[PDB]
RNA sequence: CAACAUCUUGUCAAACUAUGAAUAAACAAAGAAGAAUUCUCAGUGUUAAAUACACUUCAGGAAUUUAAAU
RNA sequence: GGCGGCACAUCUGUUACAAGAUAACGCAGGUGUCCAAAGAUGAACUCAAUGAGGACAGAAACCUCAUGUAGAAUAUAAGGG
RNA sequence: AGGUAGAUUACCUGACGUUCCCAUCUGUGUGAACAUAAUGGUACUGAUCAGGCUCUAAGCAUCUUUACUUCCGUGUUCGGAUGGGAACGGGUGUAUCCUACUUGAUAUGAACCUACC
């Protein structure tokens, strides 16, 4: 009956392909040949770009800067680590995206050996206003851009949460406090957020309306016994024991083979076994 | 007879390449050009603006100063009965580094590494290497002799002729 | 360990498509009659090709909206009930969606009034499975595949399973 | 009077016999339109230098 | 019956094309003045800071080797 | 020569000969405009068409899924993107 | 073995079925706030009860496709050159260059930085 099958061989051959990773799905080729673009008259001069990735459990921070090559990753880091530093449940929160880039300013600096004049804010008090390294002594912060891929920058995403976390630990991240946890009421907003206030407001609320749903959301808290009144104090400590020792921490890897491709004899001969079933068969 | 237009006559000089359309390469926009490098131009009409006119497709220049975006490149012209100089400033997307010195380089190398073994062996006395020899147009073959024992003979003589249809 | 809970159909998008030739008055209603029985706002869909028979491109023709999750599933009944249960072989779309079409909305009928009016609804139900947002998502948007998604027949099993309607082959 | 148009009889011959005038070296050391910084360096340095030379000049 | 799909056959395009010659076009085959190496090395600027890098008579200065590169 | 036409300023494809240049009152056409958005930027989305379903609704109204390399659209002539 | 970022942009695509998940990734639960739309479907944010069902990745096939080799074929055409043959039309000989389509055999990725296993 009626087909008209666009598939057919006249189709594929002249049909192109997309680039690989956008082919994939993961990388925009139109905005990622800007965040590339060096001057042409600063030769081989690295441009670096804080790549943050957050998965369904971790925030996947990195400092990278392209070659034709590859891509080389100049320092990382990771909210998988924060157990580390005092942190154990909520790794993707608004506050675990704040450590995940605070805990990369740290590292990066430590390996530059610049981490003792850039030094950013300490204080809790100072955690919801903005803040920009400036120029120390005639020495010029380390600066880099934002990649943010494919996630829409609203006004309340946590990648800006890392850019906060970078730039409070001296790194200059050109950025403007509009898309913050902020961007409207004013630092005890941004602040409440930064400090896990929102997640240590809704198990209090849950606990309130049900126990059924307390201990469906929040399971593995319970278990931890992590109150809705430790979650505050817990990031606290946390960052000040990642401005003291953020420079990394601490065997066979156990393979499992998959398939193993077929050779020229094995493959020839699946068909000549086939055949030859075919003939009694018929 | 033609029209005067900037862009005459490409409807097959500017079209993309077969299965070519879309972005290109980054390493078109990540290649680093300095002074005095040889490069080719080679318009990309999927870029309309900068694109640097038909004439120059294709024309092998040398890059003579290098701006934040652009790429200068000096190229020769044909004029009347003399040549001139040309010099334009054309974006990445639209030039290419050219291998007119691939092999001039690697005879460079060939006579360096010699140069370097001969300094120290001059001071260890020993007699110095040779520079390579010069290349050369292809010389008569010399005289040669064949084993007959592994010779097979075919003899070659003109075929009947036999009708293609 | 069995992981036929991946697999279990449910419904995730319930549309309620009402269209009307004419915009103003018969349209202002139509809406309010969609708002009512769902209770969001629905969308004025405006003609994409204008056409001297039916007399209508810019005007606004019909309405529409789409309820998921647990108020898809109660406005589904009240269609279904109305139909008693009662579906031809031929509604269920080989891609394994399904429709049907309402002609008196049961609503209030208590104060109709000639301003309310009488307004007929067609009930289309897109089913799905858990592991459908692979198409859908922004990031690393993909094909379900063929064996994952479902088919006429997937449908009707569940169409006689959750609610013991029957199918007429007539 | 139809006359004839256009040939290009001739025009090559007419061109070698003196032939492609090449431009001189000078042609290709120009420096007009390069990069702005490039030159503000390289004018700091000449300048620098002349200064020094001068200076060992008026000394000796 | 058509009609629609699909598999072959016959013949074509200056304003059709995947492929694509021969002839050609424009480079290189050692001129800041015929190479190279070693030591020392300054002014600006790029840079997070650079001893990296860019330009500066391959800034400059001094030694040894060297006339070679179809 | 006159009548006719503009090959007189001018653009696209072809003649045209795989660099550049390039004839005929050679062929098929085009201009004397239009745009506060049809300029700039950011974000979201994917088009023409086809199949299968949904009361009136049918070949064509609106809704949904699937296939869909651009076969749509891009002010205009044609060619490029 | 897996994930992030890539470079080459089909040896990487498309169709049919297939194998693990122990980490990772995904799918997965929810809507209180930032934020979001007609719709918590998308995007956003909070989470961890379950699953390898689809993703993803590895593999299968006288698979369309694509990528190299041979053959097609020195056959088409072409640069140079007669007081060479023909009424033309057109086509030799000489010193040379040499395609393409199809078909047959082969392959279906290689490779760079960082973290974890």
């Amino acid at each position: 009956g009626f087909l008209k099958v666009i598939k057919n061989r006249a189709y594929f051959k002249k049909y192109q392909t997309q680039f690989r990773r956008r082919r994939e799905g993961k990388t925009d080729y139109y905005a990622r040949r800007k965040m590339i673009f060096q001057d042409k008259d600063k030769f081989k001069t690295p441009k670096y770009r804080v790549v943050v990735r957050i998965t369904n459990k971790t925030v996947i921070a990195q400092i990278a800067y392209s070659e034709i090559i590859g891509d080389k990753i100049l320092c990382a880091a990771y909210s998988h680590e924060l157990p580390r530093y005092g942190v154990k449940l909520g790794l993707t929160n608004y506050a675990a995206a704040y450590c995940t880039g605070l805990l990369l300013a740290r590292r990066l600096l430590q390996k530059l050996g610049m981490d003792k004049q850039f030094v950013g804010v300490s204080d809790a008090a100072k955690l919801g206003e903005d803040y920009t390294p400036e120029e120390v002594d005639e020495r010029r912060p380390f600066k880099c851009i934002l990649d943010v891929g494919l996630a829409r920058t609203t006004t309340g995403s946590k990648v800006f949460a890392v850019l906060k976390g970078m730039c409070d630990g001296g790194v200059y991240v050109p950025h403007s406090a509009t898309r913050f946890a902020g961007a409207g009421e004013n630092e005890e907003a941004l602040r409440s957020r930064i400090l896990g206030g929102h997640v240590a407001a809704y198990m209090k609320y849950l606990s309130g309306e049900d126990a059924d749903l307390y201990k469906k959301q929040f399971g593995r808290f319970i278990a931890a016994g992590i109150a809705p009144e430790a979650l505050e104090n817990i990031y606290i400590e946390a960052h000040k024991k990642i401005r003291e020792n953020p420079a990394a921490e601490k065997k066979e890897h156990k393979k499992y083979p998959t398939s193993k491709k077929l050779t020229l004899e094995q493959r020839k001969a699946a068909i000549q076994a086939k055949l030859a079933k075919l003939a009694q068969q018929a | 007879p033609l029209s005067n237009g900037r862009n005459r006559r490409t409807r097959k000089l500017f079209k993309r390449p077969f299965r070519g359309h879309g972005l290109s390469n980054t390493s078109t926009i990540l290649h680093t050009y300095k002074v005095g490098d040889y490069v080719t131009i080679l318009c990309n009409s999927s870029i309309q603006h900068g694109l640097p006119y038909k004439a120059f497709h294709g024309k092998t220049g040398r890059v003579w100063n290098v701006n934040p975006h652009a790429i200068g490149v000096m190229v020769n012209k044909k004029v009347n009965n003399r040549i001139v100089v040309k010099r334009l400033h054309i974006s990445p997307e639209h030039i290419k580094p050219s291998g007119c010195q691939k092999d001039f380089l690697e005879r460079k190398a060939a006579v360096a590494a010699i140069r370097k073994q001969n300094i120290q062996l001059k001071k260890e006395g020993k007699p110095l290497l040779p520079l390579p020899a010069k290349r050369l147009p292809k010389q008569p073959r010399p005289a040669e002799l064949i084993k007959g024992a592994d010779i097979k003979f075919t003899t070659v003589a003109p075929l009947k002729f036999e009708e293609l249809y | 360990c069995k992981s036929d809970v991946m697999r279990k159909i449910k419904i995730d998008k319930l549309v309620l498509n009402i269209s009307v030739g004419e915009s103003g008055d018969r349209l202002t209603r139509a809406a309010k009659v969609l708002e009512t029985l769902t209770g969001q706002t629905p969308v004025l869909s405006e003609a994409r090709y204008t056409v001297r028979a039916f007399s209508i491109r810019n005007d606004q023709i019909a309405c529409h909206v789409t309820v998921r999750g647990a108020k898809a599933a109660e406005i589904l009944e009240k269609g279904l009930k109305v139909k008693e249960f009662e579906l031809k072989a031929n509604n269920f779309s080989a891609t394994g969606n399904f429709g049907f079409g309402i002609e008196e909305h049961i609503d209030l009928g208590l104060k109709y009034d000639p301003q309310v009016g009488i307004y007929g609804m067609d009930f289309f139900v897109v089913l799905a499975r858990p592991g459908f947002r692979v198409s859908r998502r922004k990031r690393m948007q993909d094909k379900i595949g063929r064996d994952h998604l479902l088919t006429k027949e997937d449908a009707i099993n569940w169409f006689k399973e959750t609610y013991e309607g029957i199918v007429l082959n007539k | 009077s139809k006359d004839k148009n256009r040939s290009s009889h001739n025009q090559s011959h007419k061109a070698h016999r003196n032939g492609f005038y090449k431009p001189k070296k000078s042609a290709y050391m120009s420096t007009k339109g390069m990069n702005v910084q490039v030159l503000k360096n390289t004018k700091a340095q000449r300048k620098f230098a002349l200064a020094k030379k001068l200076e060992a000049k008026k000394a000796a």
